[PDB]
């Protein structure tokens, strides 16, 4: 029941060794950054 | 000391002149040191708890208290399977992983997991949509996302020409232009003046306390 | 960092305030003698509020000179605080605008004829560059001269 | 550190900047100014000299220090010199004679 | 069609490499395959359109310090005038005389002494002058520290959210000269020619030859904008001698493509050759060759730009606000003269 | 005039502090203005 996938799947030799693939439309890499926290005070009553 | 102005005379004695000179100098020293500590507080050193770049040395070393749980049963397993370089970490990162994307993205923001290994494709959309995450600058381990069809399908050339013409006219610029919303934060130290009013109100409440204390002072005066 | 036309505009504003203090209150036309009274006094007021001086003989009673002196003192605080910020930004002098890298400079692997990395000829560095196999394409460039 | 002998006697006696006498030894070496290589008697002193004195006093033996001239690369036989064989005479640099 | 691609038609080149971006002409005259590296069309200079940096003096206020300062002036003036300035039951002109002098006294204390004016008699008013002076020097220290700290931050020419702006349609918009062009006989000339007729007709009069001539033109001041391939801009801007000019953003370019190969007739390996590319990503050679051949010199996280100070355009804006207050004082003088 | 002059200059260096008084000659007012400009410049360079 599948003829063509529109999902941005990866291209590897194990997957492309048995099927034909087209050229990618967007080259993006993998990242490991989650989130950042900025330490600050809201009240700020000096003498800290 | 507090730099005030009246105008009724001046100390004629030289002792109060030298004492007033060294006292004004001490006032300049304490206000210049207070301003210097304020500017030193503005910037902040912070420059800590950051990342590495294209390869984090903490990924090669196994850690039990900081599990790098990623997506289970996906393309990251194939990428970690077809490699040969980082082979001493596939056994550690192979166990204790989530097979759902919403469970991982919700877990890393709902205080559950420590980190995650996933491409920036969904990270830039969830970060640019929920306004809770932030992406980095470098993009290590680049990959391409293409469309795969059957070998006996002659329409792959026509669809390929539709993709090429779709990228030559400017339709991709309209899709990426209308599907990528540039929202506000870009770094952890780019706008240090977005508050101010709270930092000034924290002293304003003490000014009001000094006004009530002044009401107590005039209460002593009328007594 | 700023051209002299900026300070010329600052002085031009001093002339605008100086003629403004004379345009507000009514006095008489005076190109007869050398030294005036309201002109020199108004100039002493402009230089008093701008450069933050202090004499003690009275205070402006009109509200026009009051608001003009308030916005003028505010402009003085803006130019002295902004100039102080430009001084701190000048002493930041943050800009290593240079460096080597660390354990391996990428410029060593790339050949260049304008920045020759000459070393000691006929020494232990030749043996270290001879027994290796990694950086072998640079031994021919660094071998001569 | 190689220093020529002053006048016509032995080495120049001096001290350091912390209050400690410095020892100098006799060492014969050539000169870079003259095109030739004459035997120039000079005085050597430094880290390796003090280490040689320490190793010379920790063991009952005598020594004789000498300065080596040019040829500090193992002598790689690569230049075509008459189409003949060769033999190792350096590399390690310890067995001359 | 002529050039090197004709070597594929004349059966004298079974395979050829080089700067061959995938598009319809190369995929039309001959065959194609998968590119190994990505690139595209980009501008050498940053995306700024010659816009002047905005003012940085009224930015910390954000229409909040003046409003809150006015409210605090009202409540401090009122509570400060209903305690010792109003001791005897007088008329309406009584407290008004103390308000007119009180606001000028507080204004004198805020802007660092300035004018001593005078001083009352009660000691509680002197204590209030001391506290208000403490808030004045604290607000001044936080104002100079906040303004300086904001000045240290990135205040250079920021990128805009507009790729095709006024320079891609009408040439007569900007009065000062702004030259721009590219190297003729290439994919960019046909792409821009088929996408922007005005930019091509106005671009043929400014043509380049090589890369060193473009670098000398951008370094001296002859050429303003330069549009070319993304890879040539990364290596050219990367191998800079002073790291002055920078590309648009940090890697966000339009028209994504890549350098591929071209074969004659699909009858040999071909497919396995593509798998060979799939082997590269499986060996980590893209990082070594990328940091070995694709690297440059200016690779020290190009994200902040700082130098000296630009056209007091900010102090000119503050002077414009001073002119607005001058006009307000003029209208106030007219209302005073009418009565 | 020296005893009051040194205290006036000391008052101008440490940011007003005490206004004390001021004479009548305009040259003294100009010199006081220049000394105040150099005083706030020295204060800005001192804090920076
Ligand atoms: N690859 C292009 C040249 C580089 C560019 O696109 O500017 C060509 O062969 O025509």
């Amino acid at each position: 029941q599948a003829d063509m996938i529109v999902a941005p799947l990866t291209i590897n030799n194990e997957r492309a060794q048995y099927i034909e693939f087209s050229k990618p439309f967007k080259y993006q890499g993998l990242t490991i950054l989650v989130k950042k926290e900025i330490p600050r005070s809201t009240l700020d009553s000096f003498m800290q | 000391l507090l730099n005030s102005g009246l105008g009724e005379g001046a100390p004629r004695s030289f002792s109060a002149r030298i004492l007033g000179m060294v006292w004004a100098g001490f006032a300049m020293i304490i206000v210049a040191s207070y301003t210097a500590n304020l500017a030193a507080f503005l910037v902040l050193r912070r420059p800590e708890e950051r990342i590495t770049g294209i390869n984090d040395p903490r990924l090669r070393n196994p850690s039990d208290k900081f599990i790098y749980a990623t997506v289970k049963q996906s393309s990251v397993d194939i990428y970690f399977r077809r490699q040969v370089e980082l082979s001493t970490m596939y056994r550690h990162m192979e166990k204790h992983n989530y097979e759902s994307a919403a469970e991982a993205i919700q877990a890393v923001r709902d205080n559950k997991l420590h980190a995650f290994i996933w491409d920036s494709a969904v990270l830039e959309f969830e970060a640019s949509q929920k306004c809770d995450l932030v992406t980095t600058g470098e993009l290590f381990f680049r990959s391409g996302f293409g469309i795969g069809m059957r070998k006996d399908s002659p329409w792959k050339q026509e669809v390929s020409l539709n993709i090429l013409k779709s990228h030559e006219n400017g339709f991709m610029e309209e899709l990426d232009k209308t599907w990528v919303r540039y929202q506000e934060c870009d770094s952890r130290s780019n706008a240090p003046a977005t508050l101010t009013f709270e930092n000034m109100a924290g002293v304003f409440m003490l000014v009001a306390g000094g006004i009530v204390a002044g009401i107590f002072l005039i209460f002593i005066e009328i007594a | 960092p700023f051209q002299s036309t900026l300070w010329l505009l600052v002085g031009l504003s001093v002339h605008v305030v100086a003629v403004m203090l004379y345009l507000l209150d009514r006095f008489s036309p005076f190109g007869r003698f050398e030294d005036a009274l309201t002109l020199s006094s108004a100039m002493w007021f402009s230089w008093r509020v701008l450069l933050n001086s202090g004499l003690g003989e009275g205070a402006p009673r009109s509200f026009s000179a009051r608001i003009l002196g308030m916005v003028w003192a505010g402009f003085a605080m803006i130019i002295v605080a902004s100039y102080t910020a430009n001084l701190a930004a000048f002493l930041v002098l943050r800009r290593p605008e240079e460096r080597i890298t660390g354990i391996n400079d990428p410029r060593l692997r790339n050949p260049s004829d304008k920045f020759i990395y000459a070393t000691v000829k006929q020494s232990s560095v030749d043996i270290y560059f001879r027994r290796q196999v990694e950086l072998s394409t640079m031994y021919r460039h660094m071998e001569k001269h | 550190y190689v220093r020529p002998t002053t006048s016509d006697g032995t080495c120049r006696e001096e001290y350091t900047i912390n209050g400690d006498p410095i020892k100098k030894v006799i060492c014969n070496g050539p000169d870079e100014t003259i095109p030739g290589r004459p035997t120039v008697p000079q005085c050597c002193y430094g880290f390796c000299v003090d280490l040689l004195i320490k190793l010379a006093r920790e063991m009952d033996f005598t020594y004789e220090v000498h300065l080596v001239a040019d040829g500090k690369f193992g002598t790689q036989e690569r230049v075509n010199n008459s189409n003949a064989a060769a033999w190792n005479g350096m590399m390690g640099e310890l067995l001359s004679g | 069609w002529n050039g090197m691609i004709g070597e594929v038609v004349t059966k004298r080149a079974y395979m050829a490499v080089g700067s061959l971006t995938i598009n319809e002409e190369r995929s039309e005259v001959v065959d194609f395959s998968v590119p190994f590296i990505e690139t595209g069309i980009s501008v050498m200079v940053s995306r700024s359109n010659g816009t002047v940096s905005p003012s940085a003096f009224l930015e910390p206020f954000s229409a909040d310090v003046w409003v809150m300062m006015f409210v605090m002036l009202l409540i401090v003036s009122a509570v400060a005038v209903f305690v010792f300035e109003y001791f005897s039951p007088v008329g309406y002109n009584g407290p008004s005389f103390t308000i007119g002098k009180a606001i000028w006294l507080l204004w004198g204390l805020v802007f660092n002494n300035s004018l001593p004016v005078q001083n009352p008699k009660g000691t509680t008013s002197k204590i209030m002058v001391s506290v208000w002076a403490f808030f004045a020097v604290i607000f001044l220290a936080s104002y100079t520290a906040n303004l300086a700290a904001f000045m240290i931050q990135r205040r250079y020419v920021d990128q805009v959210s507009g790729l095709s702006d006024k320079k891609f349609q009408r040439p007569n918009d900007f009065s000062p000269a702004f030259r721009f062009g590219t190297v003729p006989n290439g994919s960019t000339e046909r792409n821009i020619r088929n996408n922007y007729l005005e930019m091509h007709s106005y671009m043929v009069k400014f043509n380049q030859r090589s890369v060193q001539d473009a670098l000398l033109s951008l370094k001296s001041g002859k050429l303003d904008a330069f549009i070319y391939d993304a890879a040539v801009l990364n290596y050219m801007a990367g191998r800079d001698e002073g790291c002055k000019l920078v590309t648009i953003g940090s890697g966000k370019v339009f028209a994504t493509t890549g350098y591929g190969i071209a074969i004659q007739k699909d009858s040999g390996w071909k497919r396995q050759v593509d798998l060979a590319i799939l082997q590269l990503f499986g060996d980590g050679e893209m990082e070594e060759l990328e940091a070995l051949w694709l690297t440059g010199i200016c690779h020290n996280e190009k994200n902040e730009v700082m130098s000296s100070q630009l056209d007091i355009d900010n102090m000119a804006g503050v002077f414009y606000m001073l002119a607005a207050a001058m006009a307000l004082s003029l209208i106030t003088f007219i209302m005073e003269h009418l009565f």
